[PDB]
RNA sequence: AAGCCGGAUCCGUAACUUCGGGAUAAGGAUUGGCUCUAAGGGCUGGCAGCCGACUUAGAACUGGUGCGGACCAGGGGAAUC
RNA sequence: CACGGGUGACGGGGAAUCAGGGUUCGAUUCCGGAGAGGGAGCCUGAGAAACGGCUACCACAUCCAAGGAAGGCAGCAGGCGCGCAAAUUACCCACUCCCGACCCGGGGAGGUAGUGACGAAAAAUAACAAUACAGGACUCUUUCGAGGCCCUGUAAUUGGAAUGAGUCCACUUUAAAUCCUUUAACGAGGAUCCAUUGGAGGGCAAGUCUGGUGCCAGCAGCCGCGGUAAUUCCAGCUCCAAUAGCGUAUAUUAAAGUUGCUGCAGUUAAAAAGCUCGUAGUUGGAUCUUGGGAGCGGCCGUCCCCUGCUCGGCGCCGGCCCGAAGCGUUUACUUUGAAAAAAUUAGAGUGUUCAAAGCAGGCCGCCUGGAUACCGCAGCUAGGAAUAAUGGAAUAGGACCGCGGUUCUAUUUUGUUGGUUUUCGGAACUGAGGCCAUGAUUAAGAGGGACGGCCGGGGGCAUUCGUAUUGCGCCGCUAGAGGUGAAAUUCUUGGACCGGCGCAAGACGGACCAGAGCGAAAGCAUUUGCCAAGAAUGUUUUCAUUAAUCAAGAACGAAAGUCGGAGGUUCGAAGACGAUCAGAUACCGUCGUAGUUCCGACCAUAAACGAUGCCGACUGGCGAUGCGGCGGCGUUAUUCCCAUGACCCGCCGGGCAGCUUCCGGGAAACCAAAGUCUUUGGGUUCCGGGGGGAGUAUGGUUGCAAAGCUGAAACUUAAAGGAAUUGA
RNA sequence: AAGACGGUCGAACUUGACUAUCUAGAGGAAGUAAAAGUCGUAACAAGGUUUCCGUAGGUGAACCUGCGGAAGGAUCAUUA
């Protein structure tokens, strides 16, 4: 069944994105998701997003644009210090410039650069470059 | 998919977005009830109760004219089954199969059937003892289920 | 792997256990059934006494008639056979006096041409048989 | 032919097998006398009184190591037809 | 993952290799443990089950007058034995320390020498110039050649200068010495004061040089070389690699993404249980606090605030603000602080002549150093509250709020000693109340269940029909009929085959019948009746997480086979015969047993195949087909129109499939899944590690048996295999 | 002080059992590798009877035959 709502948002996003589509429709809404997109605009790799709510698990339709390579979950969400991020990002990173891991934290769901910046770590959660 | 077939269906109930009691339909919460507390009499588990209200009265569902659903009102007023009738089917079913079997027993389909049917009863019988609505001491028995149909 | 749960290291742990014996070289470096076959105990060389001298004919490919001596390795008393390893040098070499053996190569396995020997002469009567194919020693007497 | 074992109690028991056996397999220890201790019940009006009848287990002591002291009382194992 | 067994097992600090991960080692100088030939028991003592203490037995072994006595190197040396495998029967307590009655004695602890290519650091085996020669940039010169302003190398040519290896006066070192350092004197031309170890086909740097042998000798880790012109053997010469080192055998690490957590593979190469159920194990849908306000700087970034209840102070006017004891769902997680032996590793300072090292040194008595980081896991401490568990009030046996009683009961209270009772506080129970905004998230393109109309070679039992086959009875006419590539065995005037009419039995359900349906798989097809089940569709019904995959375990499981009954038409293992053939224990033909059929029990195996686990998500089209529902011009049947069936045009949902494609993958064949994979991680079960030996031996277990499941090793071998291409 | 009844720890000896490792054995039956050996031709082409899987029987040997399967086939196809 249905066991991970995060990695089914992010390989949908992925396969749409691959084949040049403009919009695409994630099935079930969490606040993971909303919280992943949301670090996902701060940097700019998609457009706004929309939350359709019905009285369920809602949906989510995201403009797309073609600043995307590759967004992946990490499964199971292991726990990250701060001397052991560095090597997460030296494995499933392209390069020290760009790219970045979505980890969360007591502080909330961040970034790796700026969750180095307050000096905290947490479990993992994806990436996108 | 199913637990206990290869099909995988979609077919189901869509409720709709709007949860408010309609504007044509004048039954009210306190004289709902009283007529489930009476079909309840009749002899109708909460299934078949909500089937012939919401064709004959208009009244969708239940939860939303009144303030909870049909099995918390029954049982609020002690008219709850001794026990769940989800459960209750199934124990029916199985008692019918059996009686079945032991007629012609060269039915190995019907047989394969009841492991299948039995199955499904140990893995709910489970769940409701952790919800605690039934004893832990309560027991499939298959030589005294006829009794309790 | 194929289980990924935070919870499985049991699991991937046994699993890896149970698999490692179906790698042909840790089966025989873990298990004693390869180190009892072999007759030098495991040790890299080993010291004998010469039986006889043996010519043992190479594989169809080559046509030649090998140079080997039969041994009986004193610590075990087990029979090899050891290869007369250069040229000429079966002269040096008589009956009933002690050799120092050692391996051929392959680690216990067939090598070369030659059918079925796993070991090589390298000393005669406590001097090396490099000295004697050089001329720099003689036997001793 | 004669001879060995022999009862009971406590341990222990193989090959083979038609899973029933083999089996008291085979092989060990104990047993006397005396003085005690505990356990095992009915009647009357978780207690009190009164009646009892045979067994078992344990302990001390003691004899010239002797004790199923007479009688009764399986020698065993490995194989072939 | 107990219990048992093995360990070529003393544990740890650590060591080797390594990107990130890991794998292997750790008898060995520090810490802890155990032991003194194997056990056992003791005296003394603060401390021993002590062995350079004792008492016995066992094994070994010494002296003897034969009565007796004496023994314990896994302490330092040294001997034997064992082996591939490891040093002197040296000197001194001079240093570091220990012991004692002790400043004074002792210490095979320890230190110093000797053996020592385990191994680690530095570093000789020549440097310079002149002559010839050969080149280079320079100039004249079309070239040659010429001049060297400038070089660069070569040459058993010449020439002097600088030294250390070695001998050795002495000093220094040291307990006494040796060595190192210092310094007199000797000490280099073929500076004979003479550098080795392996190689020269490829991998892999370097001769198609010459001589010898001629599938012999031999080389070769591997592919291979050698049969009278060897680039590989044996040699000479030449060249190559490292350099006081180098080769070889063996254990192990990287290479190995060939053990894959990071990070392998399972259609055809090795591989997914025949199928379903199922408990441990793993994993688990969404859902409850948002934001506002202060400051700066440029709408933005940083920093600040969003639980209350005994005693004293910013203290002030019974009150407030603060500080201090404690209180207040629990974890997992993350940051923080303590504690965590040294040595080692990383690393700061520091010219041991540099370095390996060491913990030292520097300035003209003084100045100084002997840091710091890491030390998983587990345990302790305080902040943060996203993520993941868990709890609350639902027969209210609820939270706060005060009122009324009963019981036990601390001590302020009666001037100073004794008696009761309150109040007073503390603990408990109980009655009647007020009040909460009084208290239940939704209802998953998760699931279970109910319901309605259907649907299907799904299953079981009984019944009914069909032609054919074989056999029998009768009738008709006839001499052949069967089979074969050709024949023969075979039946046949005792009437075969053929034709008709009937009867009996047992199998089997053609044609319709399809890349159509159902079933978990095996499998399932004449009619009708009965019984139980089932998917899909429809649903504003019900419960509310009840789920997915699954060791052990459970049910079904073609054919063949096994055991009891019944029946035995056809076909037909075995067997017999006739052909064919060199043979024919076969293919072909005639007969024919077991079996094939039904009933009741075993067996659990198939190319049980889609050679392709299950659940979930996403990523192109097009036309059909099956089931359910929905909608719509129109034909046709009921007839008497609504409504129903049969066609037509569409949409929706599962289903078996098809065509096409530069989605994408793959070794390709090919696959819309075998795609979304070095841009590698949705969940989970099983399973493979070169070819054989071998699904073999043995042990176990199941079975009446045949056999089923579990399942090695010795040994042998450079390939075996997959896809596709060109020839034959 | 020697010595003795008894109690406890208990070595060692004798016997029995159980377990682990190694080792001999008439004969029987495999596996592998040497070979210009004997007998056939089973598999590769429709390999001259298509091949292969499960089971059963038989034969000098490869193998053959019966039943039910698969195409890894030599047919993706056969017409109202
Ligand atoms: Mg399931
Ligand atoms: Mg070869
Ligand atoms: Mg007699
Ligand atoms: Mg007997
Ligand atoms: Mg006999
Ligand atoms: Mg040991
Ligand atoms: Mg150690
Ligand atoms: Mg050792
Ligand atoms: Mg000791
Ligand atoms: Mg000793
Ligand atoms: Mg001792
Ligand atoms: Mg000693
Ligand atoms: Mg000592
Ligand atoms: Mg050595
Ligand atoms: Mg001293
Ligand atoms: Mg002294
Ligand atoms: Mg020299
Ligand atoms: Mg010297
Ligand atoms: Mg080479
Ligand atoms: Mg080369
Ligand atoms: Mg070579
Ligand atoms: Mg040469
Ligand atoms: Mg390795
Ligand atoms: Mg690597
Ligand atoms: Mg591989
Ligand atoms: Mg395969
Ligand atoms: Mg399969
Ligand atoms: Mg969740
Ligand atoms: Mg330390
Ligand atoms: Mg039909
Ligand atoms: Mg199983
Ligand atoms: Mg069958
Ligand atoms: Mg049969
Ligand atoms: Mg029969
Ligand atoms: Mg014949
Ligand atoms: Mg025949
Ligand atoms: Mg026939
Ligand atoms: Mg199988
Ligand atoms: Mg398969
Ligand atoms: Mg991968
Ligand atoms: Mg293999
Ligand atoms: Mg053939
Ligand atoms: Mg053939
Ligand atoms: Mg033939
Ligand atoms: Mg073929
Ligand atoms: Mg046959
Ligand atoms: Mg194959």
């Amino acid at each position: 069944v249905r066991m991970n709502v995060l990695a089914d948002a992010l390989k949908s996003i992925n396969n749409a994105e691959k084949r040049g589509k403009r919009q695409v429709l994630i099935r079930p809404c969490s606040k993971v998701i909303v919280r992943f997109l949301t670090v996902m605009m701060k940097h700019g790799y998609i457009g706004e997003f929309e939350i359709i709510d019905d009285h369920r698990a809602g949906k989510i339709v995201v403009n797309l644009t073609g600043r995307l390579n590759k967004c992946g979950v990490i499964s199971p969400r292991f726990d990250v210090q701060l001397k052991d991020l560095e090597k997460w990002q030296n494995n499933l990173l392209p390069s020290r410039q760009f790219g970045f891991i979505v980890l969360t934290t007591s502080a909330g769901i961040m970034d790796h650069e700026e969750a180095r910046r307050k000096h905290t770590g947490g479990k993992i959660l994806g990436f996108f470059f | 998919g199913r637990m206990h077939a290869p099909g995988k269906g979609l077919s189901q109930s869509a409720l709709p977005y709007r949860r408010s009691v309609p504007t044509w339909l004048k039954l009210t919460s306190d004289d709902v009830k009283e007529q489930i507390y009476k079909l309840a009499k009749k002899g109708l588990t909460p299934s078949q109760i909500g089937v012939i209200l919401r064709d004959s009265h208009g009244v969708a569902q239940v939860r939303f004219v009144t303030g909870n659903k049909i099995l918390r009102i029954l049982k609020s007023k002690g008219l709850a089954p001794d026990l769940p009738e989800d459960l209750y089917h199934l124990i029916k079913k199985a008692v019918a199969v059996r009686k079945h079997l032991e007629r012609n027993r060269k039915d190995k389909d019907a047989k394969f059937r009841l492991i299948l049917i039995e199955s499904r009863i140990h893995r709910l019988a489970r769940y409701y003892k952790t919800k605690r609505v039934l004893p832990p001491n309560w027991k499939y028995e298959s030589s005294t289920a006829s009794a309790l149909v | 792997g194929k289980c990924r749960g935070l919870r499985t290291a049991r699991k991937l742990r046994s699993h890896r256990r149970d698999q490692k014996w179906h790698d042909k070289q840790y089966k025989k470096a873990h298990l004693g059934t390869a180190l009892k076959a072999n007759p030098f105990g495991g040790a890299s060389h080993a010291k004998g006494i010469v039986l006889e001298k043996v010519g043992v004919e190479a594989k169809q490919p080559n046509s030649a008639i090998r140079k080997c001596v039969r041994v009986q390795l004193i610590k075990n008393g087990k029979k090899i056979t050891a290869f007369v390893p250069n040229d000429g040098c079966l002269n040096f070499i008589e009956e009933n006096d002690e050799v120092l053996v050692a391996g051929f190569g392959r680690k216990g396995h067939a090598v070369g041409d030659i059918p079925g020997v796993r070991f090589k002469v390298v000393k005669v009567a406590n001097v090396s048989l490099l000295a004697l194919y050089k001329g720099k020693k003689e036997r001793p007497r």
